[PDB]
């Protein structure tokens, strides 16, 4: 049994790592395929416990990291691609 | 297949010197393209990517410019270590293809060539043949008149020059030469001399040895 | 350092077959596709093709499909190139290159490349070279003479590299016997003639002729 | 910079703590309003890198935690809620 | 140990007002909600309402809507009932009771709860008690009379809690003068008569009177 | 308002019997009834909830069952301990509400008084009044008799009595009454009595003093 405490405070609008898809962050493109298709990024998630408020980022930032292009027939490297995190979240009104 | 059309196939200047390569593409290729340097024996390297972009470790005087079938490169100044061959080479559309090539020469001082003339081996000789040679070198033009002479009859017909690369450090070029006797023929004359002409020669050098001595 | 080493070149009889092999080093074999392009002697540059590191997959500029195969081995980071039914007009240098770590956008350059091996296709047999002394006598010239070998090239140097400033190594010149000669020259002071020792390392790889021969004044 | 071996590893399929609704698993509890409104659970994530593959659990379990539930005009107490959670995934085809 | 303790009983005039408190612990205090139920005088049970120790908000059974007021003090661990326009038939034992903690399901019944407070609605004064001894003369039977005081309850122990056995404690009577009277009596040993002593403790908060008296044979 | 109707009010039954008590919901409540026991002077106390779900620390031989309109409580084998007050309450709609109790008292043997007469004390008599008082311990059932007589002469209509509740040990009673007195009343007499007359007493038993001795 995990105490409430624990659970409340685990649960609260918070940075926590989630895996996000590539090509919804870069929906243009269309032609390449990538290695992995997706990334772990530092993302506002959570619980605000009001029907009223938001849990949304105060703080973001950058990071970069090597993911592998392949375009078929063309060619195939691993190289820098740079994406969005989220530093610091926030309840606040809707 | 695209088709990449480069020129001058050749170009001469001197140090200091603004050159530009031309490469026109038989279809619009967007901005991809690379240019690429190539010096004697060696494998080619690259200039610039993606048109504009230089890559690391090259020298800001090479630039590029274009888009679309008309694309340019830029040495703002000629150093001696420029001579090379430069190409293009597109990445539009699979198969890769190149331009044909820009051979960059290197214009300067006019040099006078150093004569030498040696002797053929005694341990070739026993082989049944004879092979004079001479050698002027460290120069300027390319430019020269290498004549032999075998006991006061100029030779024809029997000789072979190679011509070296333009040197990377003083732009100079070295020539070989190579009168090819057979073993009898060659001990049956004594004087053998190579006739250097040049243009840093205000009247034509000869180098010669006695046969026999 | 990254580094791709080239071998598998040498003499082939027309109809015959070759598998050039390359060794790659220096980094991840598998994180790079490799290309193959072949220079004919004094002429241009030509893209073979290249292979995907990553899941194997080859792709051929239409005139090799037929005849060439890319293949590899990733637990020793070697790329191979197989070429059946050889012709003449395949006479050149294969290098392989691989493709460049890219930054936002991918472009499709060679940046590391190998030193390249030659194939020469022929029915001549091969022939080792003769070396013979070109002895000398401010500055004097010595040298040595390279003569009779087939095909090319060979490679000279001089004391054991030692020595590489005032060195003049000519391009071979086809003789009218179908063969193939060069001359590699050094300047040197007039002082040093008689103690200091020249050596001349030759190296016939075909015909596996090492020839080091010593010029000095007769 | 992220090495690609170290952004590979820590995308493909595997479990991640992943905050779920509460009332997204109990969609009976109608009635009801629960602090926190949604608990930190083991579930799969990540990617195959694949097209014609899912993450997948291949072995479940069950977690009990202290939820505080509100009936308006009604009641009002903490109490043991339990939640699936995934122990172990698995690329399978679609 | 969980426990609540209750405060702030005792007479109020008809049209007054009182507050009572209920301390919490053992527990945190905004994990269950907190009811208040009341019993009159030998009668039943009558649920007041409760209140949300997390939100603050509280709910009234409609009786009560008018004139009760629930509150908390969080930082104490405290409830509060106000009680405005008291009339006589406010009259009774007032409880608070936490709801339980649930497994699975709720069920909305009360599980631990305080000790309960009377408050007696009257116009009359209070007056603390006089105390007289029931003294002796097997088994012999001794006591103290607690007379005159004004209002309920009264507190009566023996031997600081020391002795319980035996002990009996009456109801208190109300006599015609409108005060009541109690008497608390206890069997023992004839024998221990001379050696044990025995005392009651006698406690009325209304008025502040403590007493404590010795019992023994005139 | 969901109005609860128990029954019965109260009733008597001995140790080892089973009783049941019964409760019924003015409309449907389901299963949400719980049953609570409250003994003398104490705070009610869940034993059952959601009709028959047992509360920790409850002993078994308390059960309930039921539904809709129609509940029961049932207590196997009745203990001396379960002398209370039982109470059901609905938790279907709000307000909560609950029934109006069921008094459980436990039949036995008959168990004659033993009787104690206390003079007043003299600190009291100070004050001007008098209080004599009459304790009957221990017994059962609850019916007694007390006639006080001063100097012979029967009292009527000065004396209060008060009964203790039902013994959780032994289930008896114990009964205390008091006759008041002005001083100067009670100093014109002598002789002061109680008579007992209860079930376990073949004939009255009379407990006096006389004042001064």
């Amino acid at each position: 049994v995990v105490k409430f405490m624990d659970v409340y405070q685990r649960s609260y609008c918070h940075p926590i790592e989630t895996l996000v898809d590539i090509f919804q962050e870069y929906p243009d493109e269309i032609e390449y395929i990538f290695k992995p298709s997706c990334v772990p990024l530092m993302r506002c998630g959570g619980c605000c416990n009001d029907e009223g408020l938001e849990c949304v980022p105060t703080e973001e930032s950058n990071i970069t990291m090597q993911i592998m292009r392949i375009k078929p027939h063309q060619g195939q490297h691993i190289g820098e691609m740079s994406f969005l995190q989220h530093n610091k979240c926030e309840c606040r009104p809707k | 297949d695209i088709q990449m059309t480069q020129s001058p196939s050749s170009l001469s200047a001197s140090v200091g010197d603004r050159v530009t390569i031309t490469c026109s593409a038989s279809q619009d290729i967007s901005n991809y393209l690379n240019w690429y340097q190539q010096k004697p024996g060696k494998a080619p390297k690259v200039l610039i990517y993606f048109t504009s972009s230089l890559h690391s470790g090259v020298p800001s005087r090479f630039s590029g410019s274009g888009s679309g079938t008309d694309f340019t490169l830029t040495i703002s100044s000629l150093q001696p270590e420029d001579f090379a061959t430069y190409y293009c080479q597109q990445y539009s559309t699979v198969p890769w293809t190149f331009g044909q090539g820009t051979k960059v020469e290197i214009k300067r001082t006019v040099a006078a060539p150093s004569v030498f003339i040696f002797p053929p081996s005694d341990e070739q000789l026993k082989s049944g043949t004879a092979s004079v040679v001479c050698l002027l070198n460290n120069f300027y033009p390319r430019e020269a008149k290498v004549q032999w002479k075998v006991d006061n009859a100029l030779q024809s017909g029997n000789s072979q020059e190679s011509v070296t690369e333009q040197d990377s450090k003083d732009s100079t070029y070295s020539l070989s030469s190579t009168l090819t006797l057979s073993k009898a023929d060659y001990e049956k004359h004594k004087v053998y001399a190579c006739e250097v002409t040049h243009q840093g020669l205000s009247s034509p050098v000869t180098k010669s040895f006695n046969r026999g001595e | 350092e990254v580094q791709l080493v080239e071998s598998g070149g040498g003499l082939v009889q027309p109809g015959g077959s070759l598998r050039l092999s390359c060794a790659a080093s220096g980094y991840t074999f598998t994180n790079y596709g490799m290309n193959w392009v072949r220079q004919a002697p004094g002429k241009g540059l030509e893209w073979v093709g290249w292979i995907n590191t990553y899941t194997g997959e080859p792709t051929y500029a239409a005139d090799f499909k037929r005849r060439f195969t890319f293949s590899l081995d990733t637990s020793k980071s070697t790329a191979y190139l197989q070429m059946n039914s050889l012709r003449a007009e395949d006479t050149a240098v294969y290098y392989c290159a691989k493709y460049p770590h890219y930054y936002g956008s991918s472009h499709w350059y060679f940046d590391v490349w190998g030193q390249g091996t030659l194939v020469t296709v022929s029915s001549a047999s091969t022939k080792g070279p003769s070396v013979f002394p070109l002895a000398p006598s401010g500055t004097a010239a010595l040298g040595c003479l390279v003569k009779d070998y087939f095909p090319e090239p060979v490679t000279v140097s001089w004391n054991s590299g030692a020595l590489t400033s005032g060195v003049h190594t000519f391009p071979a010149v086809l003789q009218s016997s179908g063969l193939y000669s060069l001359s590699s020259v050094v300047t040197v002071p007039s002082s040093s003639l008689g103690t200091q020792t020249y050596i001349c390392n030759v190296n016939h790889k075909p015909s596996n002729t090492k020839v080091d021969k010593k010029v000095e004044p007769k």
